[PDB]
C-alpha cells in the first residue's frame, strides 16, 4: 500500500529538514542543499491500515536540479513547500505548481508554508490565497518546533485511501528484550559515554 | 556496477542499457536507484546527450526514457537554439512534429501515453518561442488544417495551444525580455480570430468529453487576456452557463472559466451587456439547482463525506459565487425579478461557510466582510439581506475561532503550547466581519447571543465548545453596542456566566468558564471603567486566581490583569470615592502575598503592570514614590546581594545567588519597559553597583574558560552568569531608546557603561563575546550618538575588526553576531560617519569589504543593510564634495562597488534583493553621467571623460564575465542603462532583460531600445 | 496497541536524544510523554515513549538494573546513560541516550522513579 509523493519548492524553503524530521524525529541545523533527488520511504499507521510514502525530496536550487520534472513522473501526491520568511520563495510556488501539473494532472496536492517559528514573518497570512483557484491544501507548519508537522501527510493519506475520517494510531508495542552488558567491551562504554556526557544536548534555552 | 557504461559517447550508445538505468531509477529501491539516479543525471547533463535524442526517440521501449530525451532537447532549445546551425534547427523542428503527429493516430500510445505527448508538446512550444511566427508563419493555419484529419489531433492541438498561451502571456514576465514577450503576444492576437473559430466550432459540434474538455481547459487560459467580445459577441456564455454544466465531466472546468469570465469588469454604461453578465449566472444557478443540489442541501455533510470530486466543486462554487457577487450583485439589487437570484446564490454562500474546512471558510468568510462593509455604506440595501445577514450571524457566532488570549485547551481541560498564528488573522476577519453584522442591526445580535446564552443556563445545549464559542463572540464585539445597552448586555452575560461555574463543577469545568469570564470581562474596558466596585471585585479575583493550582487560569489571570491595566490604569492611581487611598497603593503593599506562586516570568508581568499604573501619575514627586514603593522587594533583594558580593566576591558561583540577580534585574527590565522616561530614579538607584557587577560576573566568566575549556560556555552556571549580562545590557537599552533627557544619558551613563562593556567584549575570546553588546550600543548611537563622537569611535575599535573577523570566514557562524554587527556599522554610517574617516586606510579598506561581504549573504537580515550602508556610504561620500577623502574614495572604491552589485544582480543566487541591487547600481552610474566625480576614475588616455571609461570598464567586465554574450548584447545593455539612470523603473526594466539574455546563446541586441 | 497488560508507574513529558558518535553531536528522536510501564505478568518495567503526534514509539526498552543516569555538560535538566537493547525502531541496536525534562525538578523526580524501577525489575 504504497504512494509516491513529490515534495517540491525553493532552495533553503525546508524540505529536506520537513522530511528528515519525520524520517528519524531530528532537526538538521545546517543546509545541506539536496542534489537532484532524496528517495527516503515513509511509513505512518492509521486505523486503516499502514500507509507507505514514497518520498522523492528534490531539489529547490537551479544549480542542482537534476532531471527536473523528470522526477514527477508516476507521482500520486505532492507538497510545495515555500518559506514565510522569504517573500520571494511564495512568488514561485506558482512556477513550481505549474510544473508539477504538466506531468501530474490530477494528484492531491498541499501547499506549506515553513519557518512560521520565525518571528519576523514576511509571507503574511492574508496574502497567501494562490491554493484557492488551484484546490490545494494549505497550512502554516515548522520542521523546527514541529507545528502542524503531522497535518500534510494525515491529509494526503485521507485523499489517497478515500477515508476522511482516517486518523493516526498507536503502533502496538512489543515486549522489549533483558539483555544483560557485554563485560568485554565495559571498558569500552567509559568513552562513549563520556564523549556524550561531556558533548551539549542542543538548544538548552528551549521549553523542553 | 556497469551502469555508468552509457557516460562513454566513444561508442554508441546501448539503449537497453538506456533502459535498465530508467528502470532502476523509477522501480527501483535503495543503492541502485541512488546510483542509477546519479548516472542518468551525468548522462542529462552532457552537452552532447541532445545528439543521442533522436535515436532514443526512435528505438526506446521505456516512455520515461523517452521524456528523459525530450528534457534534453528541451534545455537544448531553451538555452543554446541559436548557437546550432540551421540545419540541426530544422532536424530537431521536423522531428519533434512527426514524433506527436506518429502518437496521436496511434490510438492506444494517445491513451495511455498522455505523460510523453504532453511532455512533446511542451518542447514543440518551446520551439515556437524560439522560431514563431518569424521563421514557421503558417504554423496555426496548418495547426486549424490538420484539427479535421483526426479527433485525437485536435484533442492534442487544444494542449498545444493552451500550453502556448500560458508560455505567452502567464509566464513570460520572468523567462522573456519585454521586446520578445510583446512579440508573441501580438502574434497571438494576430491570429487569434482564427483559434477562436476552431475552438467554438468544436463547442458547438461536440465529438466526445475528451475533445471538449481540452478545449475548454484552453479557453480558461484564453480569458486571461482575450478581448471581451470574443465573449459577450458569441454564443459561447449559454454553452458555458447551460451544456457543459450539466455534464459532470466538463462541469469542473466550465465554472472555472465563468470565474474568470466574472472577474473582468463590464463597461459599466450597456445595457446589453449588463443583461448577458446576468443571464449567465441565472442559467449557471438554475443547472446547479436541477442538477447538482438544491439551495436547502446539507453541503457541510457533502463535503465531509468527499465523494468524487465534491470537495473540489463546492470549492469552485464557492469561488464563482464569491467572485461574481463582488463584482456584479448590484445588477441583481434593482430589478425585483432579479431578488430570487440574489437571495439563492447568496443562500448557497450561507450553506458554503458551514463546510468544515478552514481555508474553504476563509474564502467565504472575505466575501462576507466584502459584502457587510458595502451595506454599513451604500444606502437602501441592507433590508436586501437582512435574512442572509441573519443566518450569516449563527454561523460567525458558532465557528468562532479561540483567540490569543484563552490560554487553556482540551486534550481534560489543560494549557497551551504554542503559538497558533494560523488562527491569529482568522480570528480578526472574524471580529471584524461580525462587528459589522453588529452595528447592522444591534437588536438581532444580541437576541442570538441571550438565547444561546439562557439555552446554556439550562444545559439545553452546555458543552465546552457552546460556552466557548459564544463567549469569545460575546467579547469579539466589544464597541458596537451603546454604553447602555452594553450595561444591560455585559450584567445579564455575566449573571449567566456566574450561575454556570456554581452549577458546573470538577476541575475541567472550572477552567473552561473561568477562562471565559476572564476573556469577556477582558474585552469590555469601558464597562469596568464605570463600575469601580465590579473593577475591584474583578482585579481582586484575578489575584486569587494567581494562587490556583490549573496552570492555565492562573497564567490567563496575569495576562487579563495587565490587558485590563492598559485600559483601565487612570482609575488604580486616583483615590476612588468610597476609598483610603489609590488602588495602586493596596496593590503595591500586598505584592509579595499576591505573587507569591507565580512563575517568575508572570511576577515580572504583574510588576510591568503596576509601572503602566505608576505612570499615569505625573506629580513628580508623587510618581518618584510610588515607584520606589514598588521596587521595594527587588531593591532589598538587591542591597542586600551587592554587599555579599562586594564583601568576598565569590558568592555569585552560587547559582542560587545567580537566578536571583537575573530575576531582580529582569524585574527592572519589566518596570523599565512600562514606565519609559520615568524609569530614571530607579536605575539611578542601582546603575553603579549593576556596572560593577557586570565586570564581576565578566570575570566569572573568563576564569570559567580559562579553567573548563570552551565547553564551559555551554554549562548551567555560565549561561547564569550571561543571562545577567544580557539583562543589564537590555535593562540599558531599554531605557535609552526611551529616554526625553539626553544630557543625563550623555553625561551619567554612557561613559561608566562604555567603559564596562567594550574591552571585556574585545578581550574575550570569540565564543564568550554577547552579540547584545552589540544591540545596546546600536541604540546608545542611535539616540545620542551625535553627542558622544569620540564614544562613537570608541565603540568601533573595540568591536569593528573584531567581530568582522568571527563573521568573515562563512555565512552561518555567529549569526547573531553578523545581524546585529551590520545593524550598528548602519546606525554609525547615518549618524556618525565622522567615525569612519578617521579612520585608518587599512581599517577603512575592511569596513568596504565588510559592506560587500553583506551583500552576499542570502540571510535577509544581513543583507537588506548591506546594500543601505553602501548606499547610505555613497551618498555620505558625495557629501563631502570635492574633496581628497571623496576623490580618493572613488579612486579605490568605486568601480568595486560596481562590480561587486552586479555580481550579485547576476549570479541567481540573491533575487530577493534585485530591487536595492539595481538602486545602488543606478546611484553609482548617475555619479558618473552627472560629473558628480571630480577626479578621473582610470590611471588610457588622457582627458577620456569619465563616461567613456566606465562604458569601457564595464564591456571588458562583462565580456569576461559572459563571454558567450556578443559584443553588440554588451554594448546595447551599456547604451540603454546609462541613458535609462534616472529612471528607476526602466533601468530595472533592462537589467531584467539583461538576466534573461545571459541564460542563452543569441540574444537580440535591439531588445534592449524597448523602452 | 499492545500495552493493556500494563501498569502505568510514572509519566513525564520529555525530549528524548540520541549520540551520532560518527558525527560526534546529539540527535533528537523524539518529543512526547515518556511512562514507566510494569508488565502485570511478569512485574518487568520498561520506558515507553511516543512522539505527539505520529504516535511513533520513540523509546521502548527495559529500565535495566546496570544502567546509571549521568548528567550532561550543558544541561541541570537532563540524564544521559546507555541502553544495550532498544527495539522503537525494530531491531534491537544499542543507543547512547539522553532525555531533557521541563524543569530540574522533573529531571529529578523522573531519577527517582527510574531507579525504584531499577529496584523491581531486580526479582
Ligand atoms: N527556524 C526554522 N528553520 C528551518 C525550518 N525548517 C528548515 N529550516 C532550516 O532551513 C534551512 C534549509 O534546510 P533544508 O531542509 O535542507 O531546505 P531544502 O528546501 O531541502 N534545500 P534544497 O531545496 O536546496 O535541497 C536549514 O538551515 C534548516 O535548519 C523551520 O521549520 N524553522
Ligand atoms: C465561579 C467560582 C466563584 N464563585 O468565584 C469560582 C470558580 N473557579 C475558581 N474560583 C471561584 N467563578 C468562576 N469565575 C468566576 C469569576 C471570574 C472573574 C475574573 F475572570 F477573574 F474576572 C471575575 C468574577 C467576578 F468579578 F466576581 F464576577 C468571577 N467565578
Ligand atoms: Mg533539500
Amino acid at each position: 500500500v504504497q504512494f509516491k509523493l513529490v515534495l517540491v519548492g525553493d532552495g533553503g524553503t525546508g524540505k529536506t529538514t520537513f522530511v528528515k524530521r519525520h524520517l528519524t524525529g531530528e532537526f538538521e541545523k545546517k543546509y545541506v542543499a539536496t542534489l537532484g533527488v532524496e528517495v527516503h520511504p515513509l511509513v505512518f499507521h492509521t486505523n486503516r491500515g499502514p500507509i507507505k510514502f514514497n518520498v522523492w525530496d528534490t531539489a529547490g536550487q537551479e544549480k542542482f536540479g537534476g532531471l527536473r520534472d523528470g522526477y514527477y513522473i508516476q507521482a500520486q501526491c505532492a507538497i510545495i513547500m515555500f518559506d514565510v520568511t522569504s517573500r520571494v520563495t511564495y512568488k514561485n510556488v506558482p512556477n513550481w505548481h505549474r510544473d508539477l501539473v504538466r506531468v501530474c494532472e490530477n494528484i492531491p496536492i498541499v501547499l506549506c508554508g515553513n519557518k512560521v517559528d520565525i518571528k519576523d514573518r514576511k509571507v503574511k497570512a492574508k496574502s497567501i490565497v494562490f491554493h484557492r483557484k488551484k484546490n490545494l491544501q494549505y497550512y502554516d507548519i515548522s520542521a523546527k518546533s514541529n507545528y502542524n508537522f503531522e497535518k500534510p501527510f494525515l491529509w494526503l493519506a485521507r485523499k489517497l485511501i478515500g477515508d476522511p475520517n482516517l486518523e493516526f494510531v498507536a503502533m502496538p508495542a512489543l515486549a522489549p528484550p533483558e539483555v544483560v552488558m557485554d563485560p568485554a567491551l565495559a571498558a569500552q562504554y567509559e568513552h562513549d559515554l563520556e564523549v556524550a556526557q561531556t558533548t551539549a544536548l542542543p538548544d538548552e534555552d528551549d521549553d523542553l | 556496477g556497469s551502469m555508468e557504461g552509457i557516460l562513454d559517447f566513444s561508442n554508441d550508445l546501448d539503449i537497453a542499457l538506456l533502459d535498465q538505468v530508467v528502470s532502476t531509477f523509477y522501480q527501483g529501491s535503495g543503492v541502485q536507484q541512488k546510483q542509477a539516479q546519479e548516472i542518468l543525471t551525468k548522462f542529462q547533463d552532457n552537452p552532447d546527450a541532445w545528439q543521442k535524442a533522436d535515436q532514443i526517440l526512435q528505438f526506446s521501449t521505456n516512455p520515461q526514457s523517452k521524456f528523459i530525451a525530450l528534457s534534453i532537447l528541451d534545455k537544448l532549445i531553451t538555452r543554446k537554439w541559436k548557437l546550432l546551425p540551421n540545419d540541426h534547427r530544422i532536424g530537431i523542428r521536423n522531428f519533434v512534429v512527426g514524433m506527436i503527429i506518429s502518437m496521436c493516430q496511434d490510438d492506444e500510445v494517445f491513451k495511455t501515453q498522455k505523460n510523453l505527448i504532453n511532455k512533446s508538446d511542451l518542447t514543440l512550444v518551446q520551439i515556437l518561442k524560439q522560431e514563431w511566427p518569424q521563421n514557421w508563419p503558417e504554423f496555426i493555419p496548418e495547426l486549424i488544417g490538420s484539427s479535421s484529419s483526426s479527433v485525437n489531433v485536435c484533442e492534442n492541438n487544444m494542449i498545444v495551444l493552451k500550453l502556448l498561451s500560458e508560455e505567452v502571456f502567464d509566464f513570460s514576465a520572468e523567462q522573456m525580455t519585454q521586446a520578445k514577450a510583446l512579440h508573441l503576444k501580438n502574434s497571438m492576437s494576430k491570429e487569434f480570430e482564427q483559434i477562436f473559430k476552431l475552438c467554438f466550432q468544436v463547442l458547438e459540434q461536440g465529438s466526445s468529453s475528451s475533445l471538449i474538455v481540452a478545449t475548454l481547459e484552453s479557453l480558461l487560459r484564453y480569458l486571461h487576456w482575450i478581448p471581451y467580445r470574443y465573449i459577450y459577441e458569441t454564443n459561447i456564455l449559454e454553452l458555458l452557463s447551460t451544456k457543459f454544466m450539466t455534464s459532470p465531466d466538463t462541469r469542473a472546468i466550465t465554472l472555472k472559466c465563468l470565474t474568470e469570465v466574472s472577474n473582468l469588469k463590464i463597461p459599466q454604461d450597456n445595457d446589453l451587456i449588463k443583461r448577458q453578465t446576468v443571464l449567465f449566472f441565472q442559467n449557471t444557478l438554475q443547472q446547479i439547482a436541477t442538477s447538482v443540489m438544491p439551495v436547502t442541501a446539507d453541503l457541510k455533510a457533502t463535503y465531509a463525506n468527499a465523494n468524487g470530486n465534491d470537495q473540489s466543486f463546492l470549492q469552485d462554487l464557492a469561488m464563482f459565487l464569491t467572485t461574481y457577487l463582488a463584482r456584479n450583485r448590484a445588477l441583481l439589487e434593482s430589478d425585483e425579478s432579479l431578488r430570487e437570484l440574489l437571495l439563492n446564490a447568496h443562500q448557497y454562500l450561507i450553506q458554503l461557510s458551514k463546510i468544515e474546512e478552514r481555508e474553504l471558510f476563509k474564502t467565504t468568510l472575505d466575501y462576507w466582510h466584502n459584502l457587510v462593509a458595502d451595506l454599513f455604506y451604500e444606502p437602501l440595501k441592507k433590508h436586501i439581506y437582512e435574512e442572509i445577514c441573519s443566518q450569516l450571524r449563527l454561523v460567525i457566532i458558532e465557528n468562532m475561532v479561540r483567540p490569543e488570549e484563552v490560554l487553556v485547551v482540551e486534550n481534560e481541560i489543560v494549557r497551551e503550547f504554542v503559538k497558533e498564528s494560523d488562527t491569529i488573522q482568522l480570528y480578526k476577519s472574524e471580529r471584524e466581519v461580525l462587528v459589522y453584522l453588529t452595528h447592522l442591526n444591534v437588536i438581532d445580535t444580541e437576541e442570538i447571543m441571550i438565547s444561546k446564552l439562557a439555552r446554556q443556563i439550562d444545559g439545553s445545549e452546555w458543552s465546552w465548545h457552546n460556552i466557548n464559542t459564544l463567549s469569545w463572540a460575546i467579547g469579539s464585539i466589544s464597541g458596537t453596542m451603546s454604553e447602555d445597552t452594553e450595561k444591560r448586555f455585559v450584567v445579564t452575560v455575566i449573571k449567566d456566566l456566574l450561575g454556570l461555574c456554581e452549577q458546573k463543577r470538577g476541575k475541567d469545568n472550572k477552567a473552561v468558564v473561568a477562562s471565559d469570564i476572564m476573556y469577556v470581562v477582558g474585552q469590555y474596558p469601558r464597562f469596568l471603567k464605570a463600575h469601580w466596585n465590579f473593577l475591584r471585585t474583578v482585579i481582586l479575583k484575578l489575584f486569587e486566581f494567581m494562587h490556583e493550582t490549573h496552570e492555565g487560569v492562573q497564567d490567563m489571570a496575569c495576562d487579563t490583569f495587565i490587558k485590563i491595566v492598559q485600559k483601565c490604569k487612570y482609575h488604580f492611581v486616583i483615590q476612588q470615592p468610597r476609598e483610603s487611598e489609590p488602588f495602586i497603593q493596596t496593590i503595591i503593599r500586598d505584592i509579595q502575598k499576591t505573587t507569591a506562586d507565580l512563575q517568575p516570568q508572570q511576577v515580572h508581568t504583574f510588576y510591568k503592570a503596576c509601572g503602566i499604573i505608576i505612570s499615569e501619575e505625573r506629580s513628580v514627586a508623587e510618581r518618584n514614590r510610588l515607584l520606589s514603593d514598588l521596587m521595594q522587594l527587588p531593591n532589598m533583594a538587591w542591597d542586600t546581594i551587592v554587599e555579599q558580593s562586594t564583601a568576598n566576591p565569590t558568592l555569585l558561583l552560587d547559582s542560587e545567588t545567580v537566578k536571583i540577580i537575573a530575576n531582580i534585574i529582569k524585574t527592572n527590565v519589566a518596570v523599565c519597559t512600562s514606565m519609559g522616561a520615568d524609569f530614571y530614579p530607579q536605575l539611578g538607584h542601582i546603575y553603579y553597583n549593576m556596572l560593577q557587577l557586570y565586570r564581576a560576573v565578566s570575570s566569572m566568566i573568563s576564569a570559567q574558560v580559562a579553567a573548563e575549556g570552551l565547553i564551559a560556555t555551554k554549562t548551567p552556571k555560565v549561561r547564569g552568569l550571561r543571562t545577567i549580562k544580557k539583562e543589564i545590557l537590555k535593562l540599558v537599552e531599554t531605557y535609552i531608546s526611551k529616554a526625553r533627557n539626553l544630557d543625563d544619558v550623555v553625561k551619567v551613563l554612557v561613559e561608566p557603561l562604555l567603559n564596562a562593556v567594550l574591552e571585556d567584549y574585545m578581550n574575550n575570546v570569540p565564543d564568550a563575546r554577547d552579540a547584545e553588546v552589540l544591540n545596546c550600543m546600536t541604540t546608545v548611537v542611535e539616540k545620542v550618538g551625535h553627542m558622544i563622537p569620540q564614544g562613537v569611535i570608541l565603540i568601533l575599535q573595540s568591536v569593528f575588526e573584531c567581530t568582522l573577523d568571527m563573521i568573515n570566514k562563512d555565512f552561518t557562524e555567529y549569526p547573531e553576531h553578523r545581524v546585529e554587527f551590520y545593524k550598528l556599522l548602519k546606525v554609525i554610517n547615518e549618524k556618525s560617519f565622522a567615525a569612519f574617516l578617521e579612520l585608518p586606510p587599512a581599517a577603512f579598506k575592511l569596513f568596504v569589504d565588510a559592506i560587500c561581504w553583506a551583500f552576499k549573504h542570502n540571510n535577509r537580515d544581513v543583507e537588506v543593510n548591506g546594500l543601505q550602508i553602501a548606499l547610505d556610504l555613497v551618498k555620505n561620500i558625495e557629501r563631502m564634495g570635492n574633496v581628497p577623502f571623496a576623490n580618493e574614495f572613488h579612486k579605490n572604491y568605486f568601480f568595486i562597488f560596481v562590480s561587486e552589485t552586479f555580481f550579485v544582480l547576476t549570479d541567481s543566487d540573491h533575487k530577493s534583493g534585485f530591487s536595492k541591487q539595481a538602486l545602488l547600481l543606478m546611484k553609482l552610474i548617475s555619479l558618473v553621467y552627472d560629473n558628480k566625480i571630480s577626479v578621473p576614475l582610470y590611471q588610457v588616455p588622457q582627458g577620456t571623460s569619465n563616461q567613456v571609461y566606465l562604458s569601457q570598464y564595464l564591456a571588458n567586465m562583462l565580456s569576461n564575465a559572459f563571454p558567450h554574450l556578443t559584443s553588440e548584447q554588451i554594448a546595447s545593455f551599456l547604451s540603454a542603462l546609462t541613458k535609462q539612470c534616472k529612471d528607476l523603473v526602466v533601468f530595472k526594466g533592462t537589467l531584467r532583460d539583461f538576466l534573461v539574455q545571459i541564460k542563452e546563446v543569441g540574444g537580440d541586441p535591439t531588445d534592449y531600445l524597448f523602452a | 496497541t499492545m500495552e493493556e497488560d500494563e501498569e502505568v508507574l510514572y509519566k513525564v513529558r520529555a525530549k528524548l536524544f540520541r549520540f551520532d558518535a560518527d558525527a560526534k553531536e546529539w540527535k533528537e528522536r523524539g518529543t512526547g510523554d515518556c511512562k514507566f510501564l510494569k508488565n502485570k505478568k511478569t512485574n518487568k518495567v520498561r520506558i515507553l515513549m511516543r512522539r505527539d503526534k505520529t504516535l511513533k514509539i520513540c523509546a521502548n526498552h527495559i529500565i535495566a538494573p546496570e544502567y546509571t543516569l549521568k548528567p550532561n555538560v550543558g544541561s541541570d535538566r537532563s540524564w544521559v546513560y546507555a541502553c544495550t537493547a532498544d527495539i522503537a525502531e525494530g531491531e534491537a541496536e544499542a543507543f547512547t541516550f539522553a532525555i531533557r525534562f521541563g524543569s530540574k525538578e522533573n529531571a529529578d523526580k523522573f531519577k527517582e522513579e527510574f531507579e525504584k524501577a531499577q529496584e523491581i525489575n531486580k526479582k
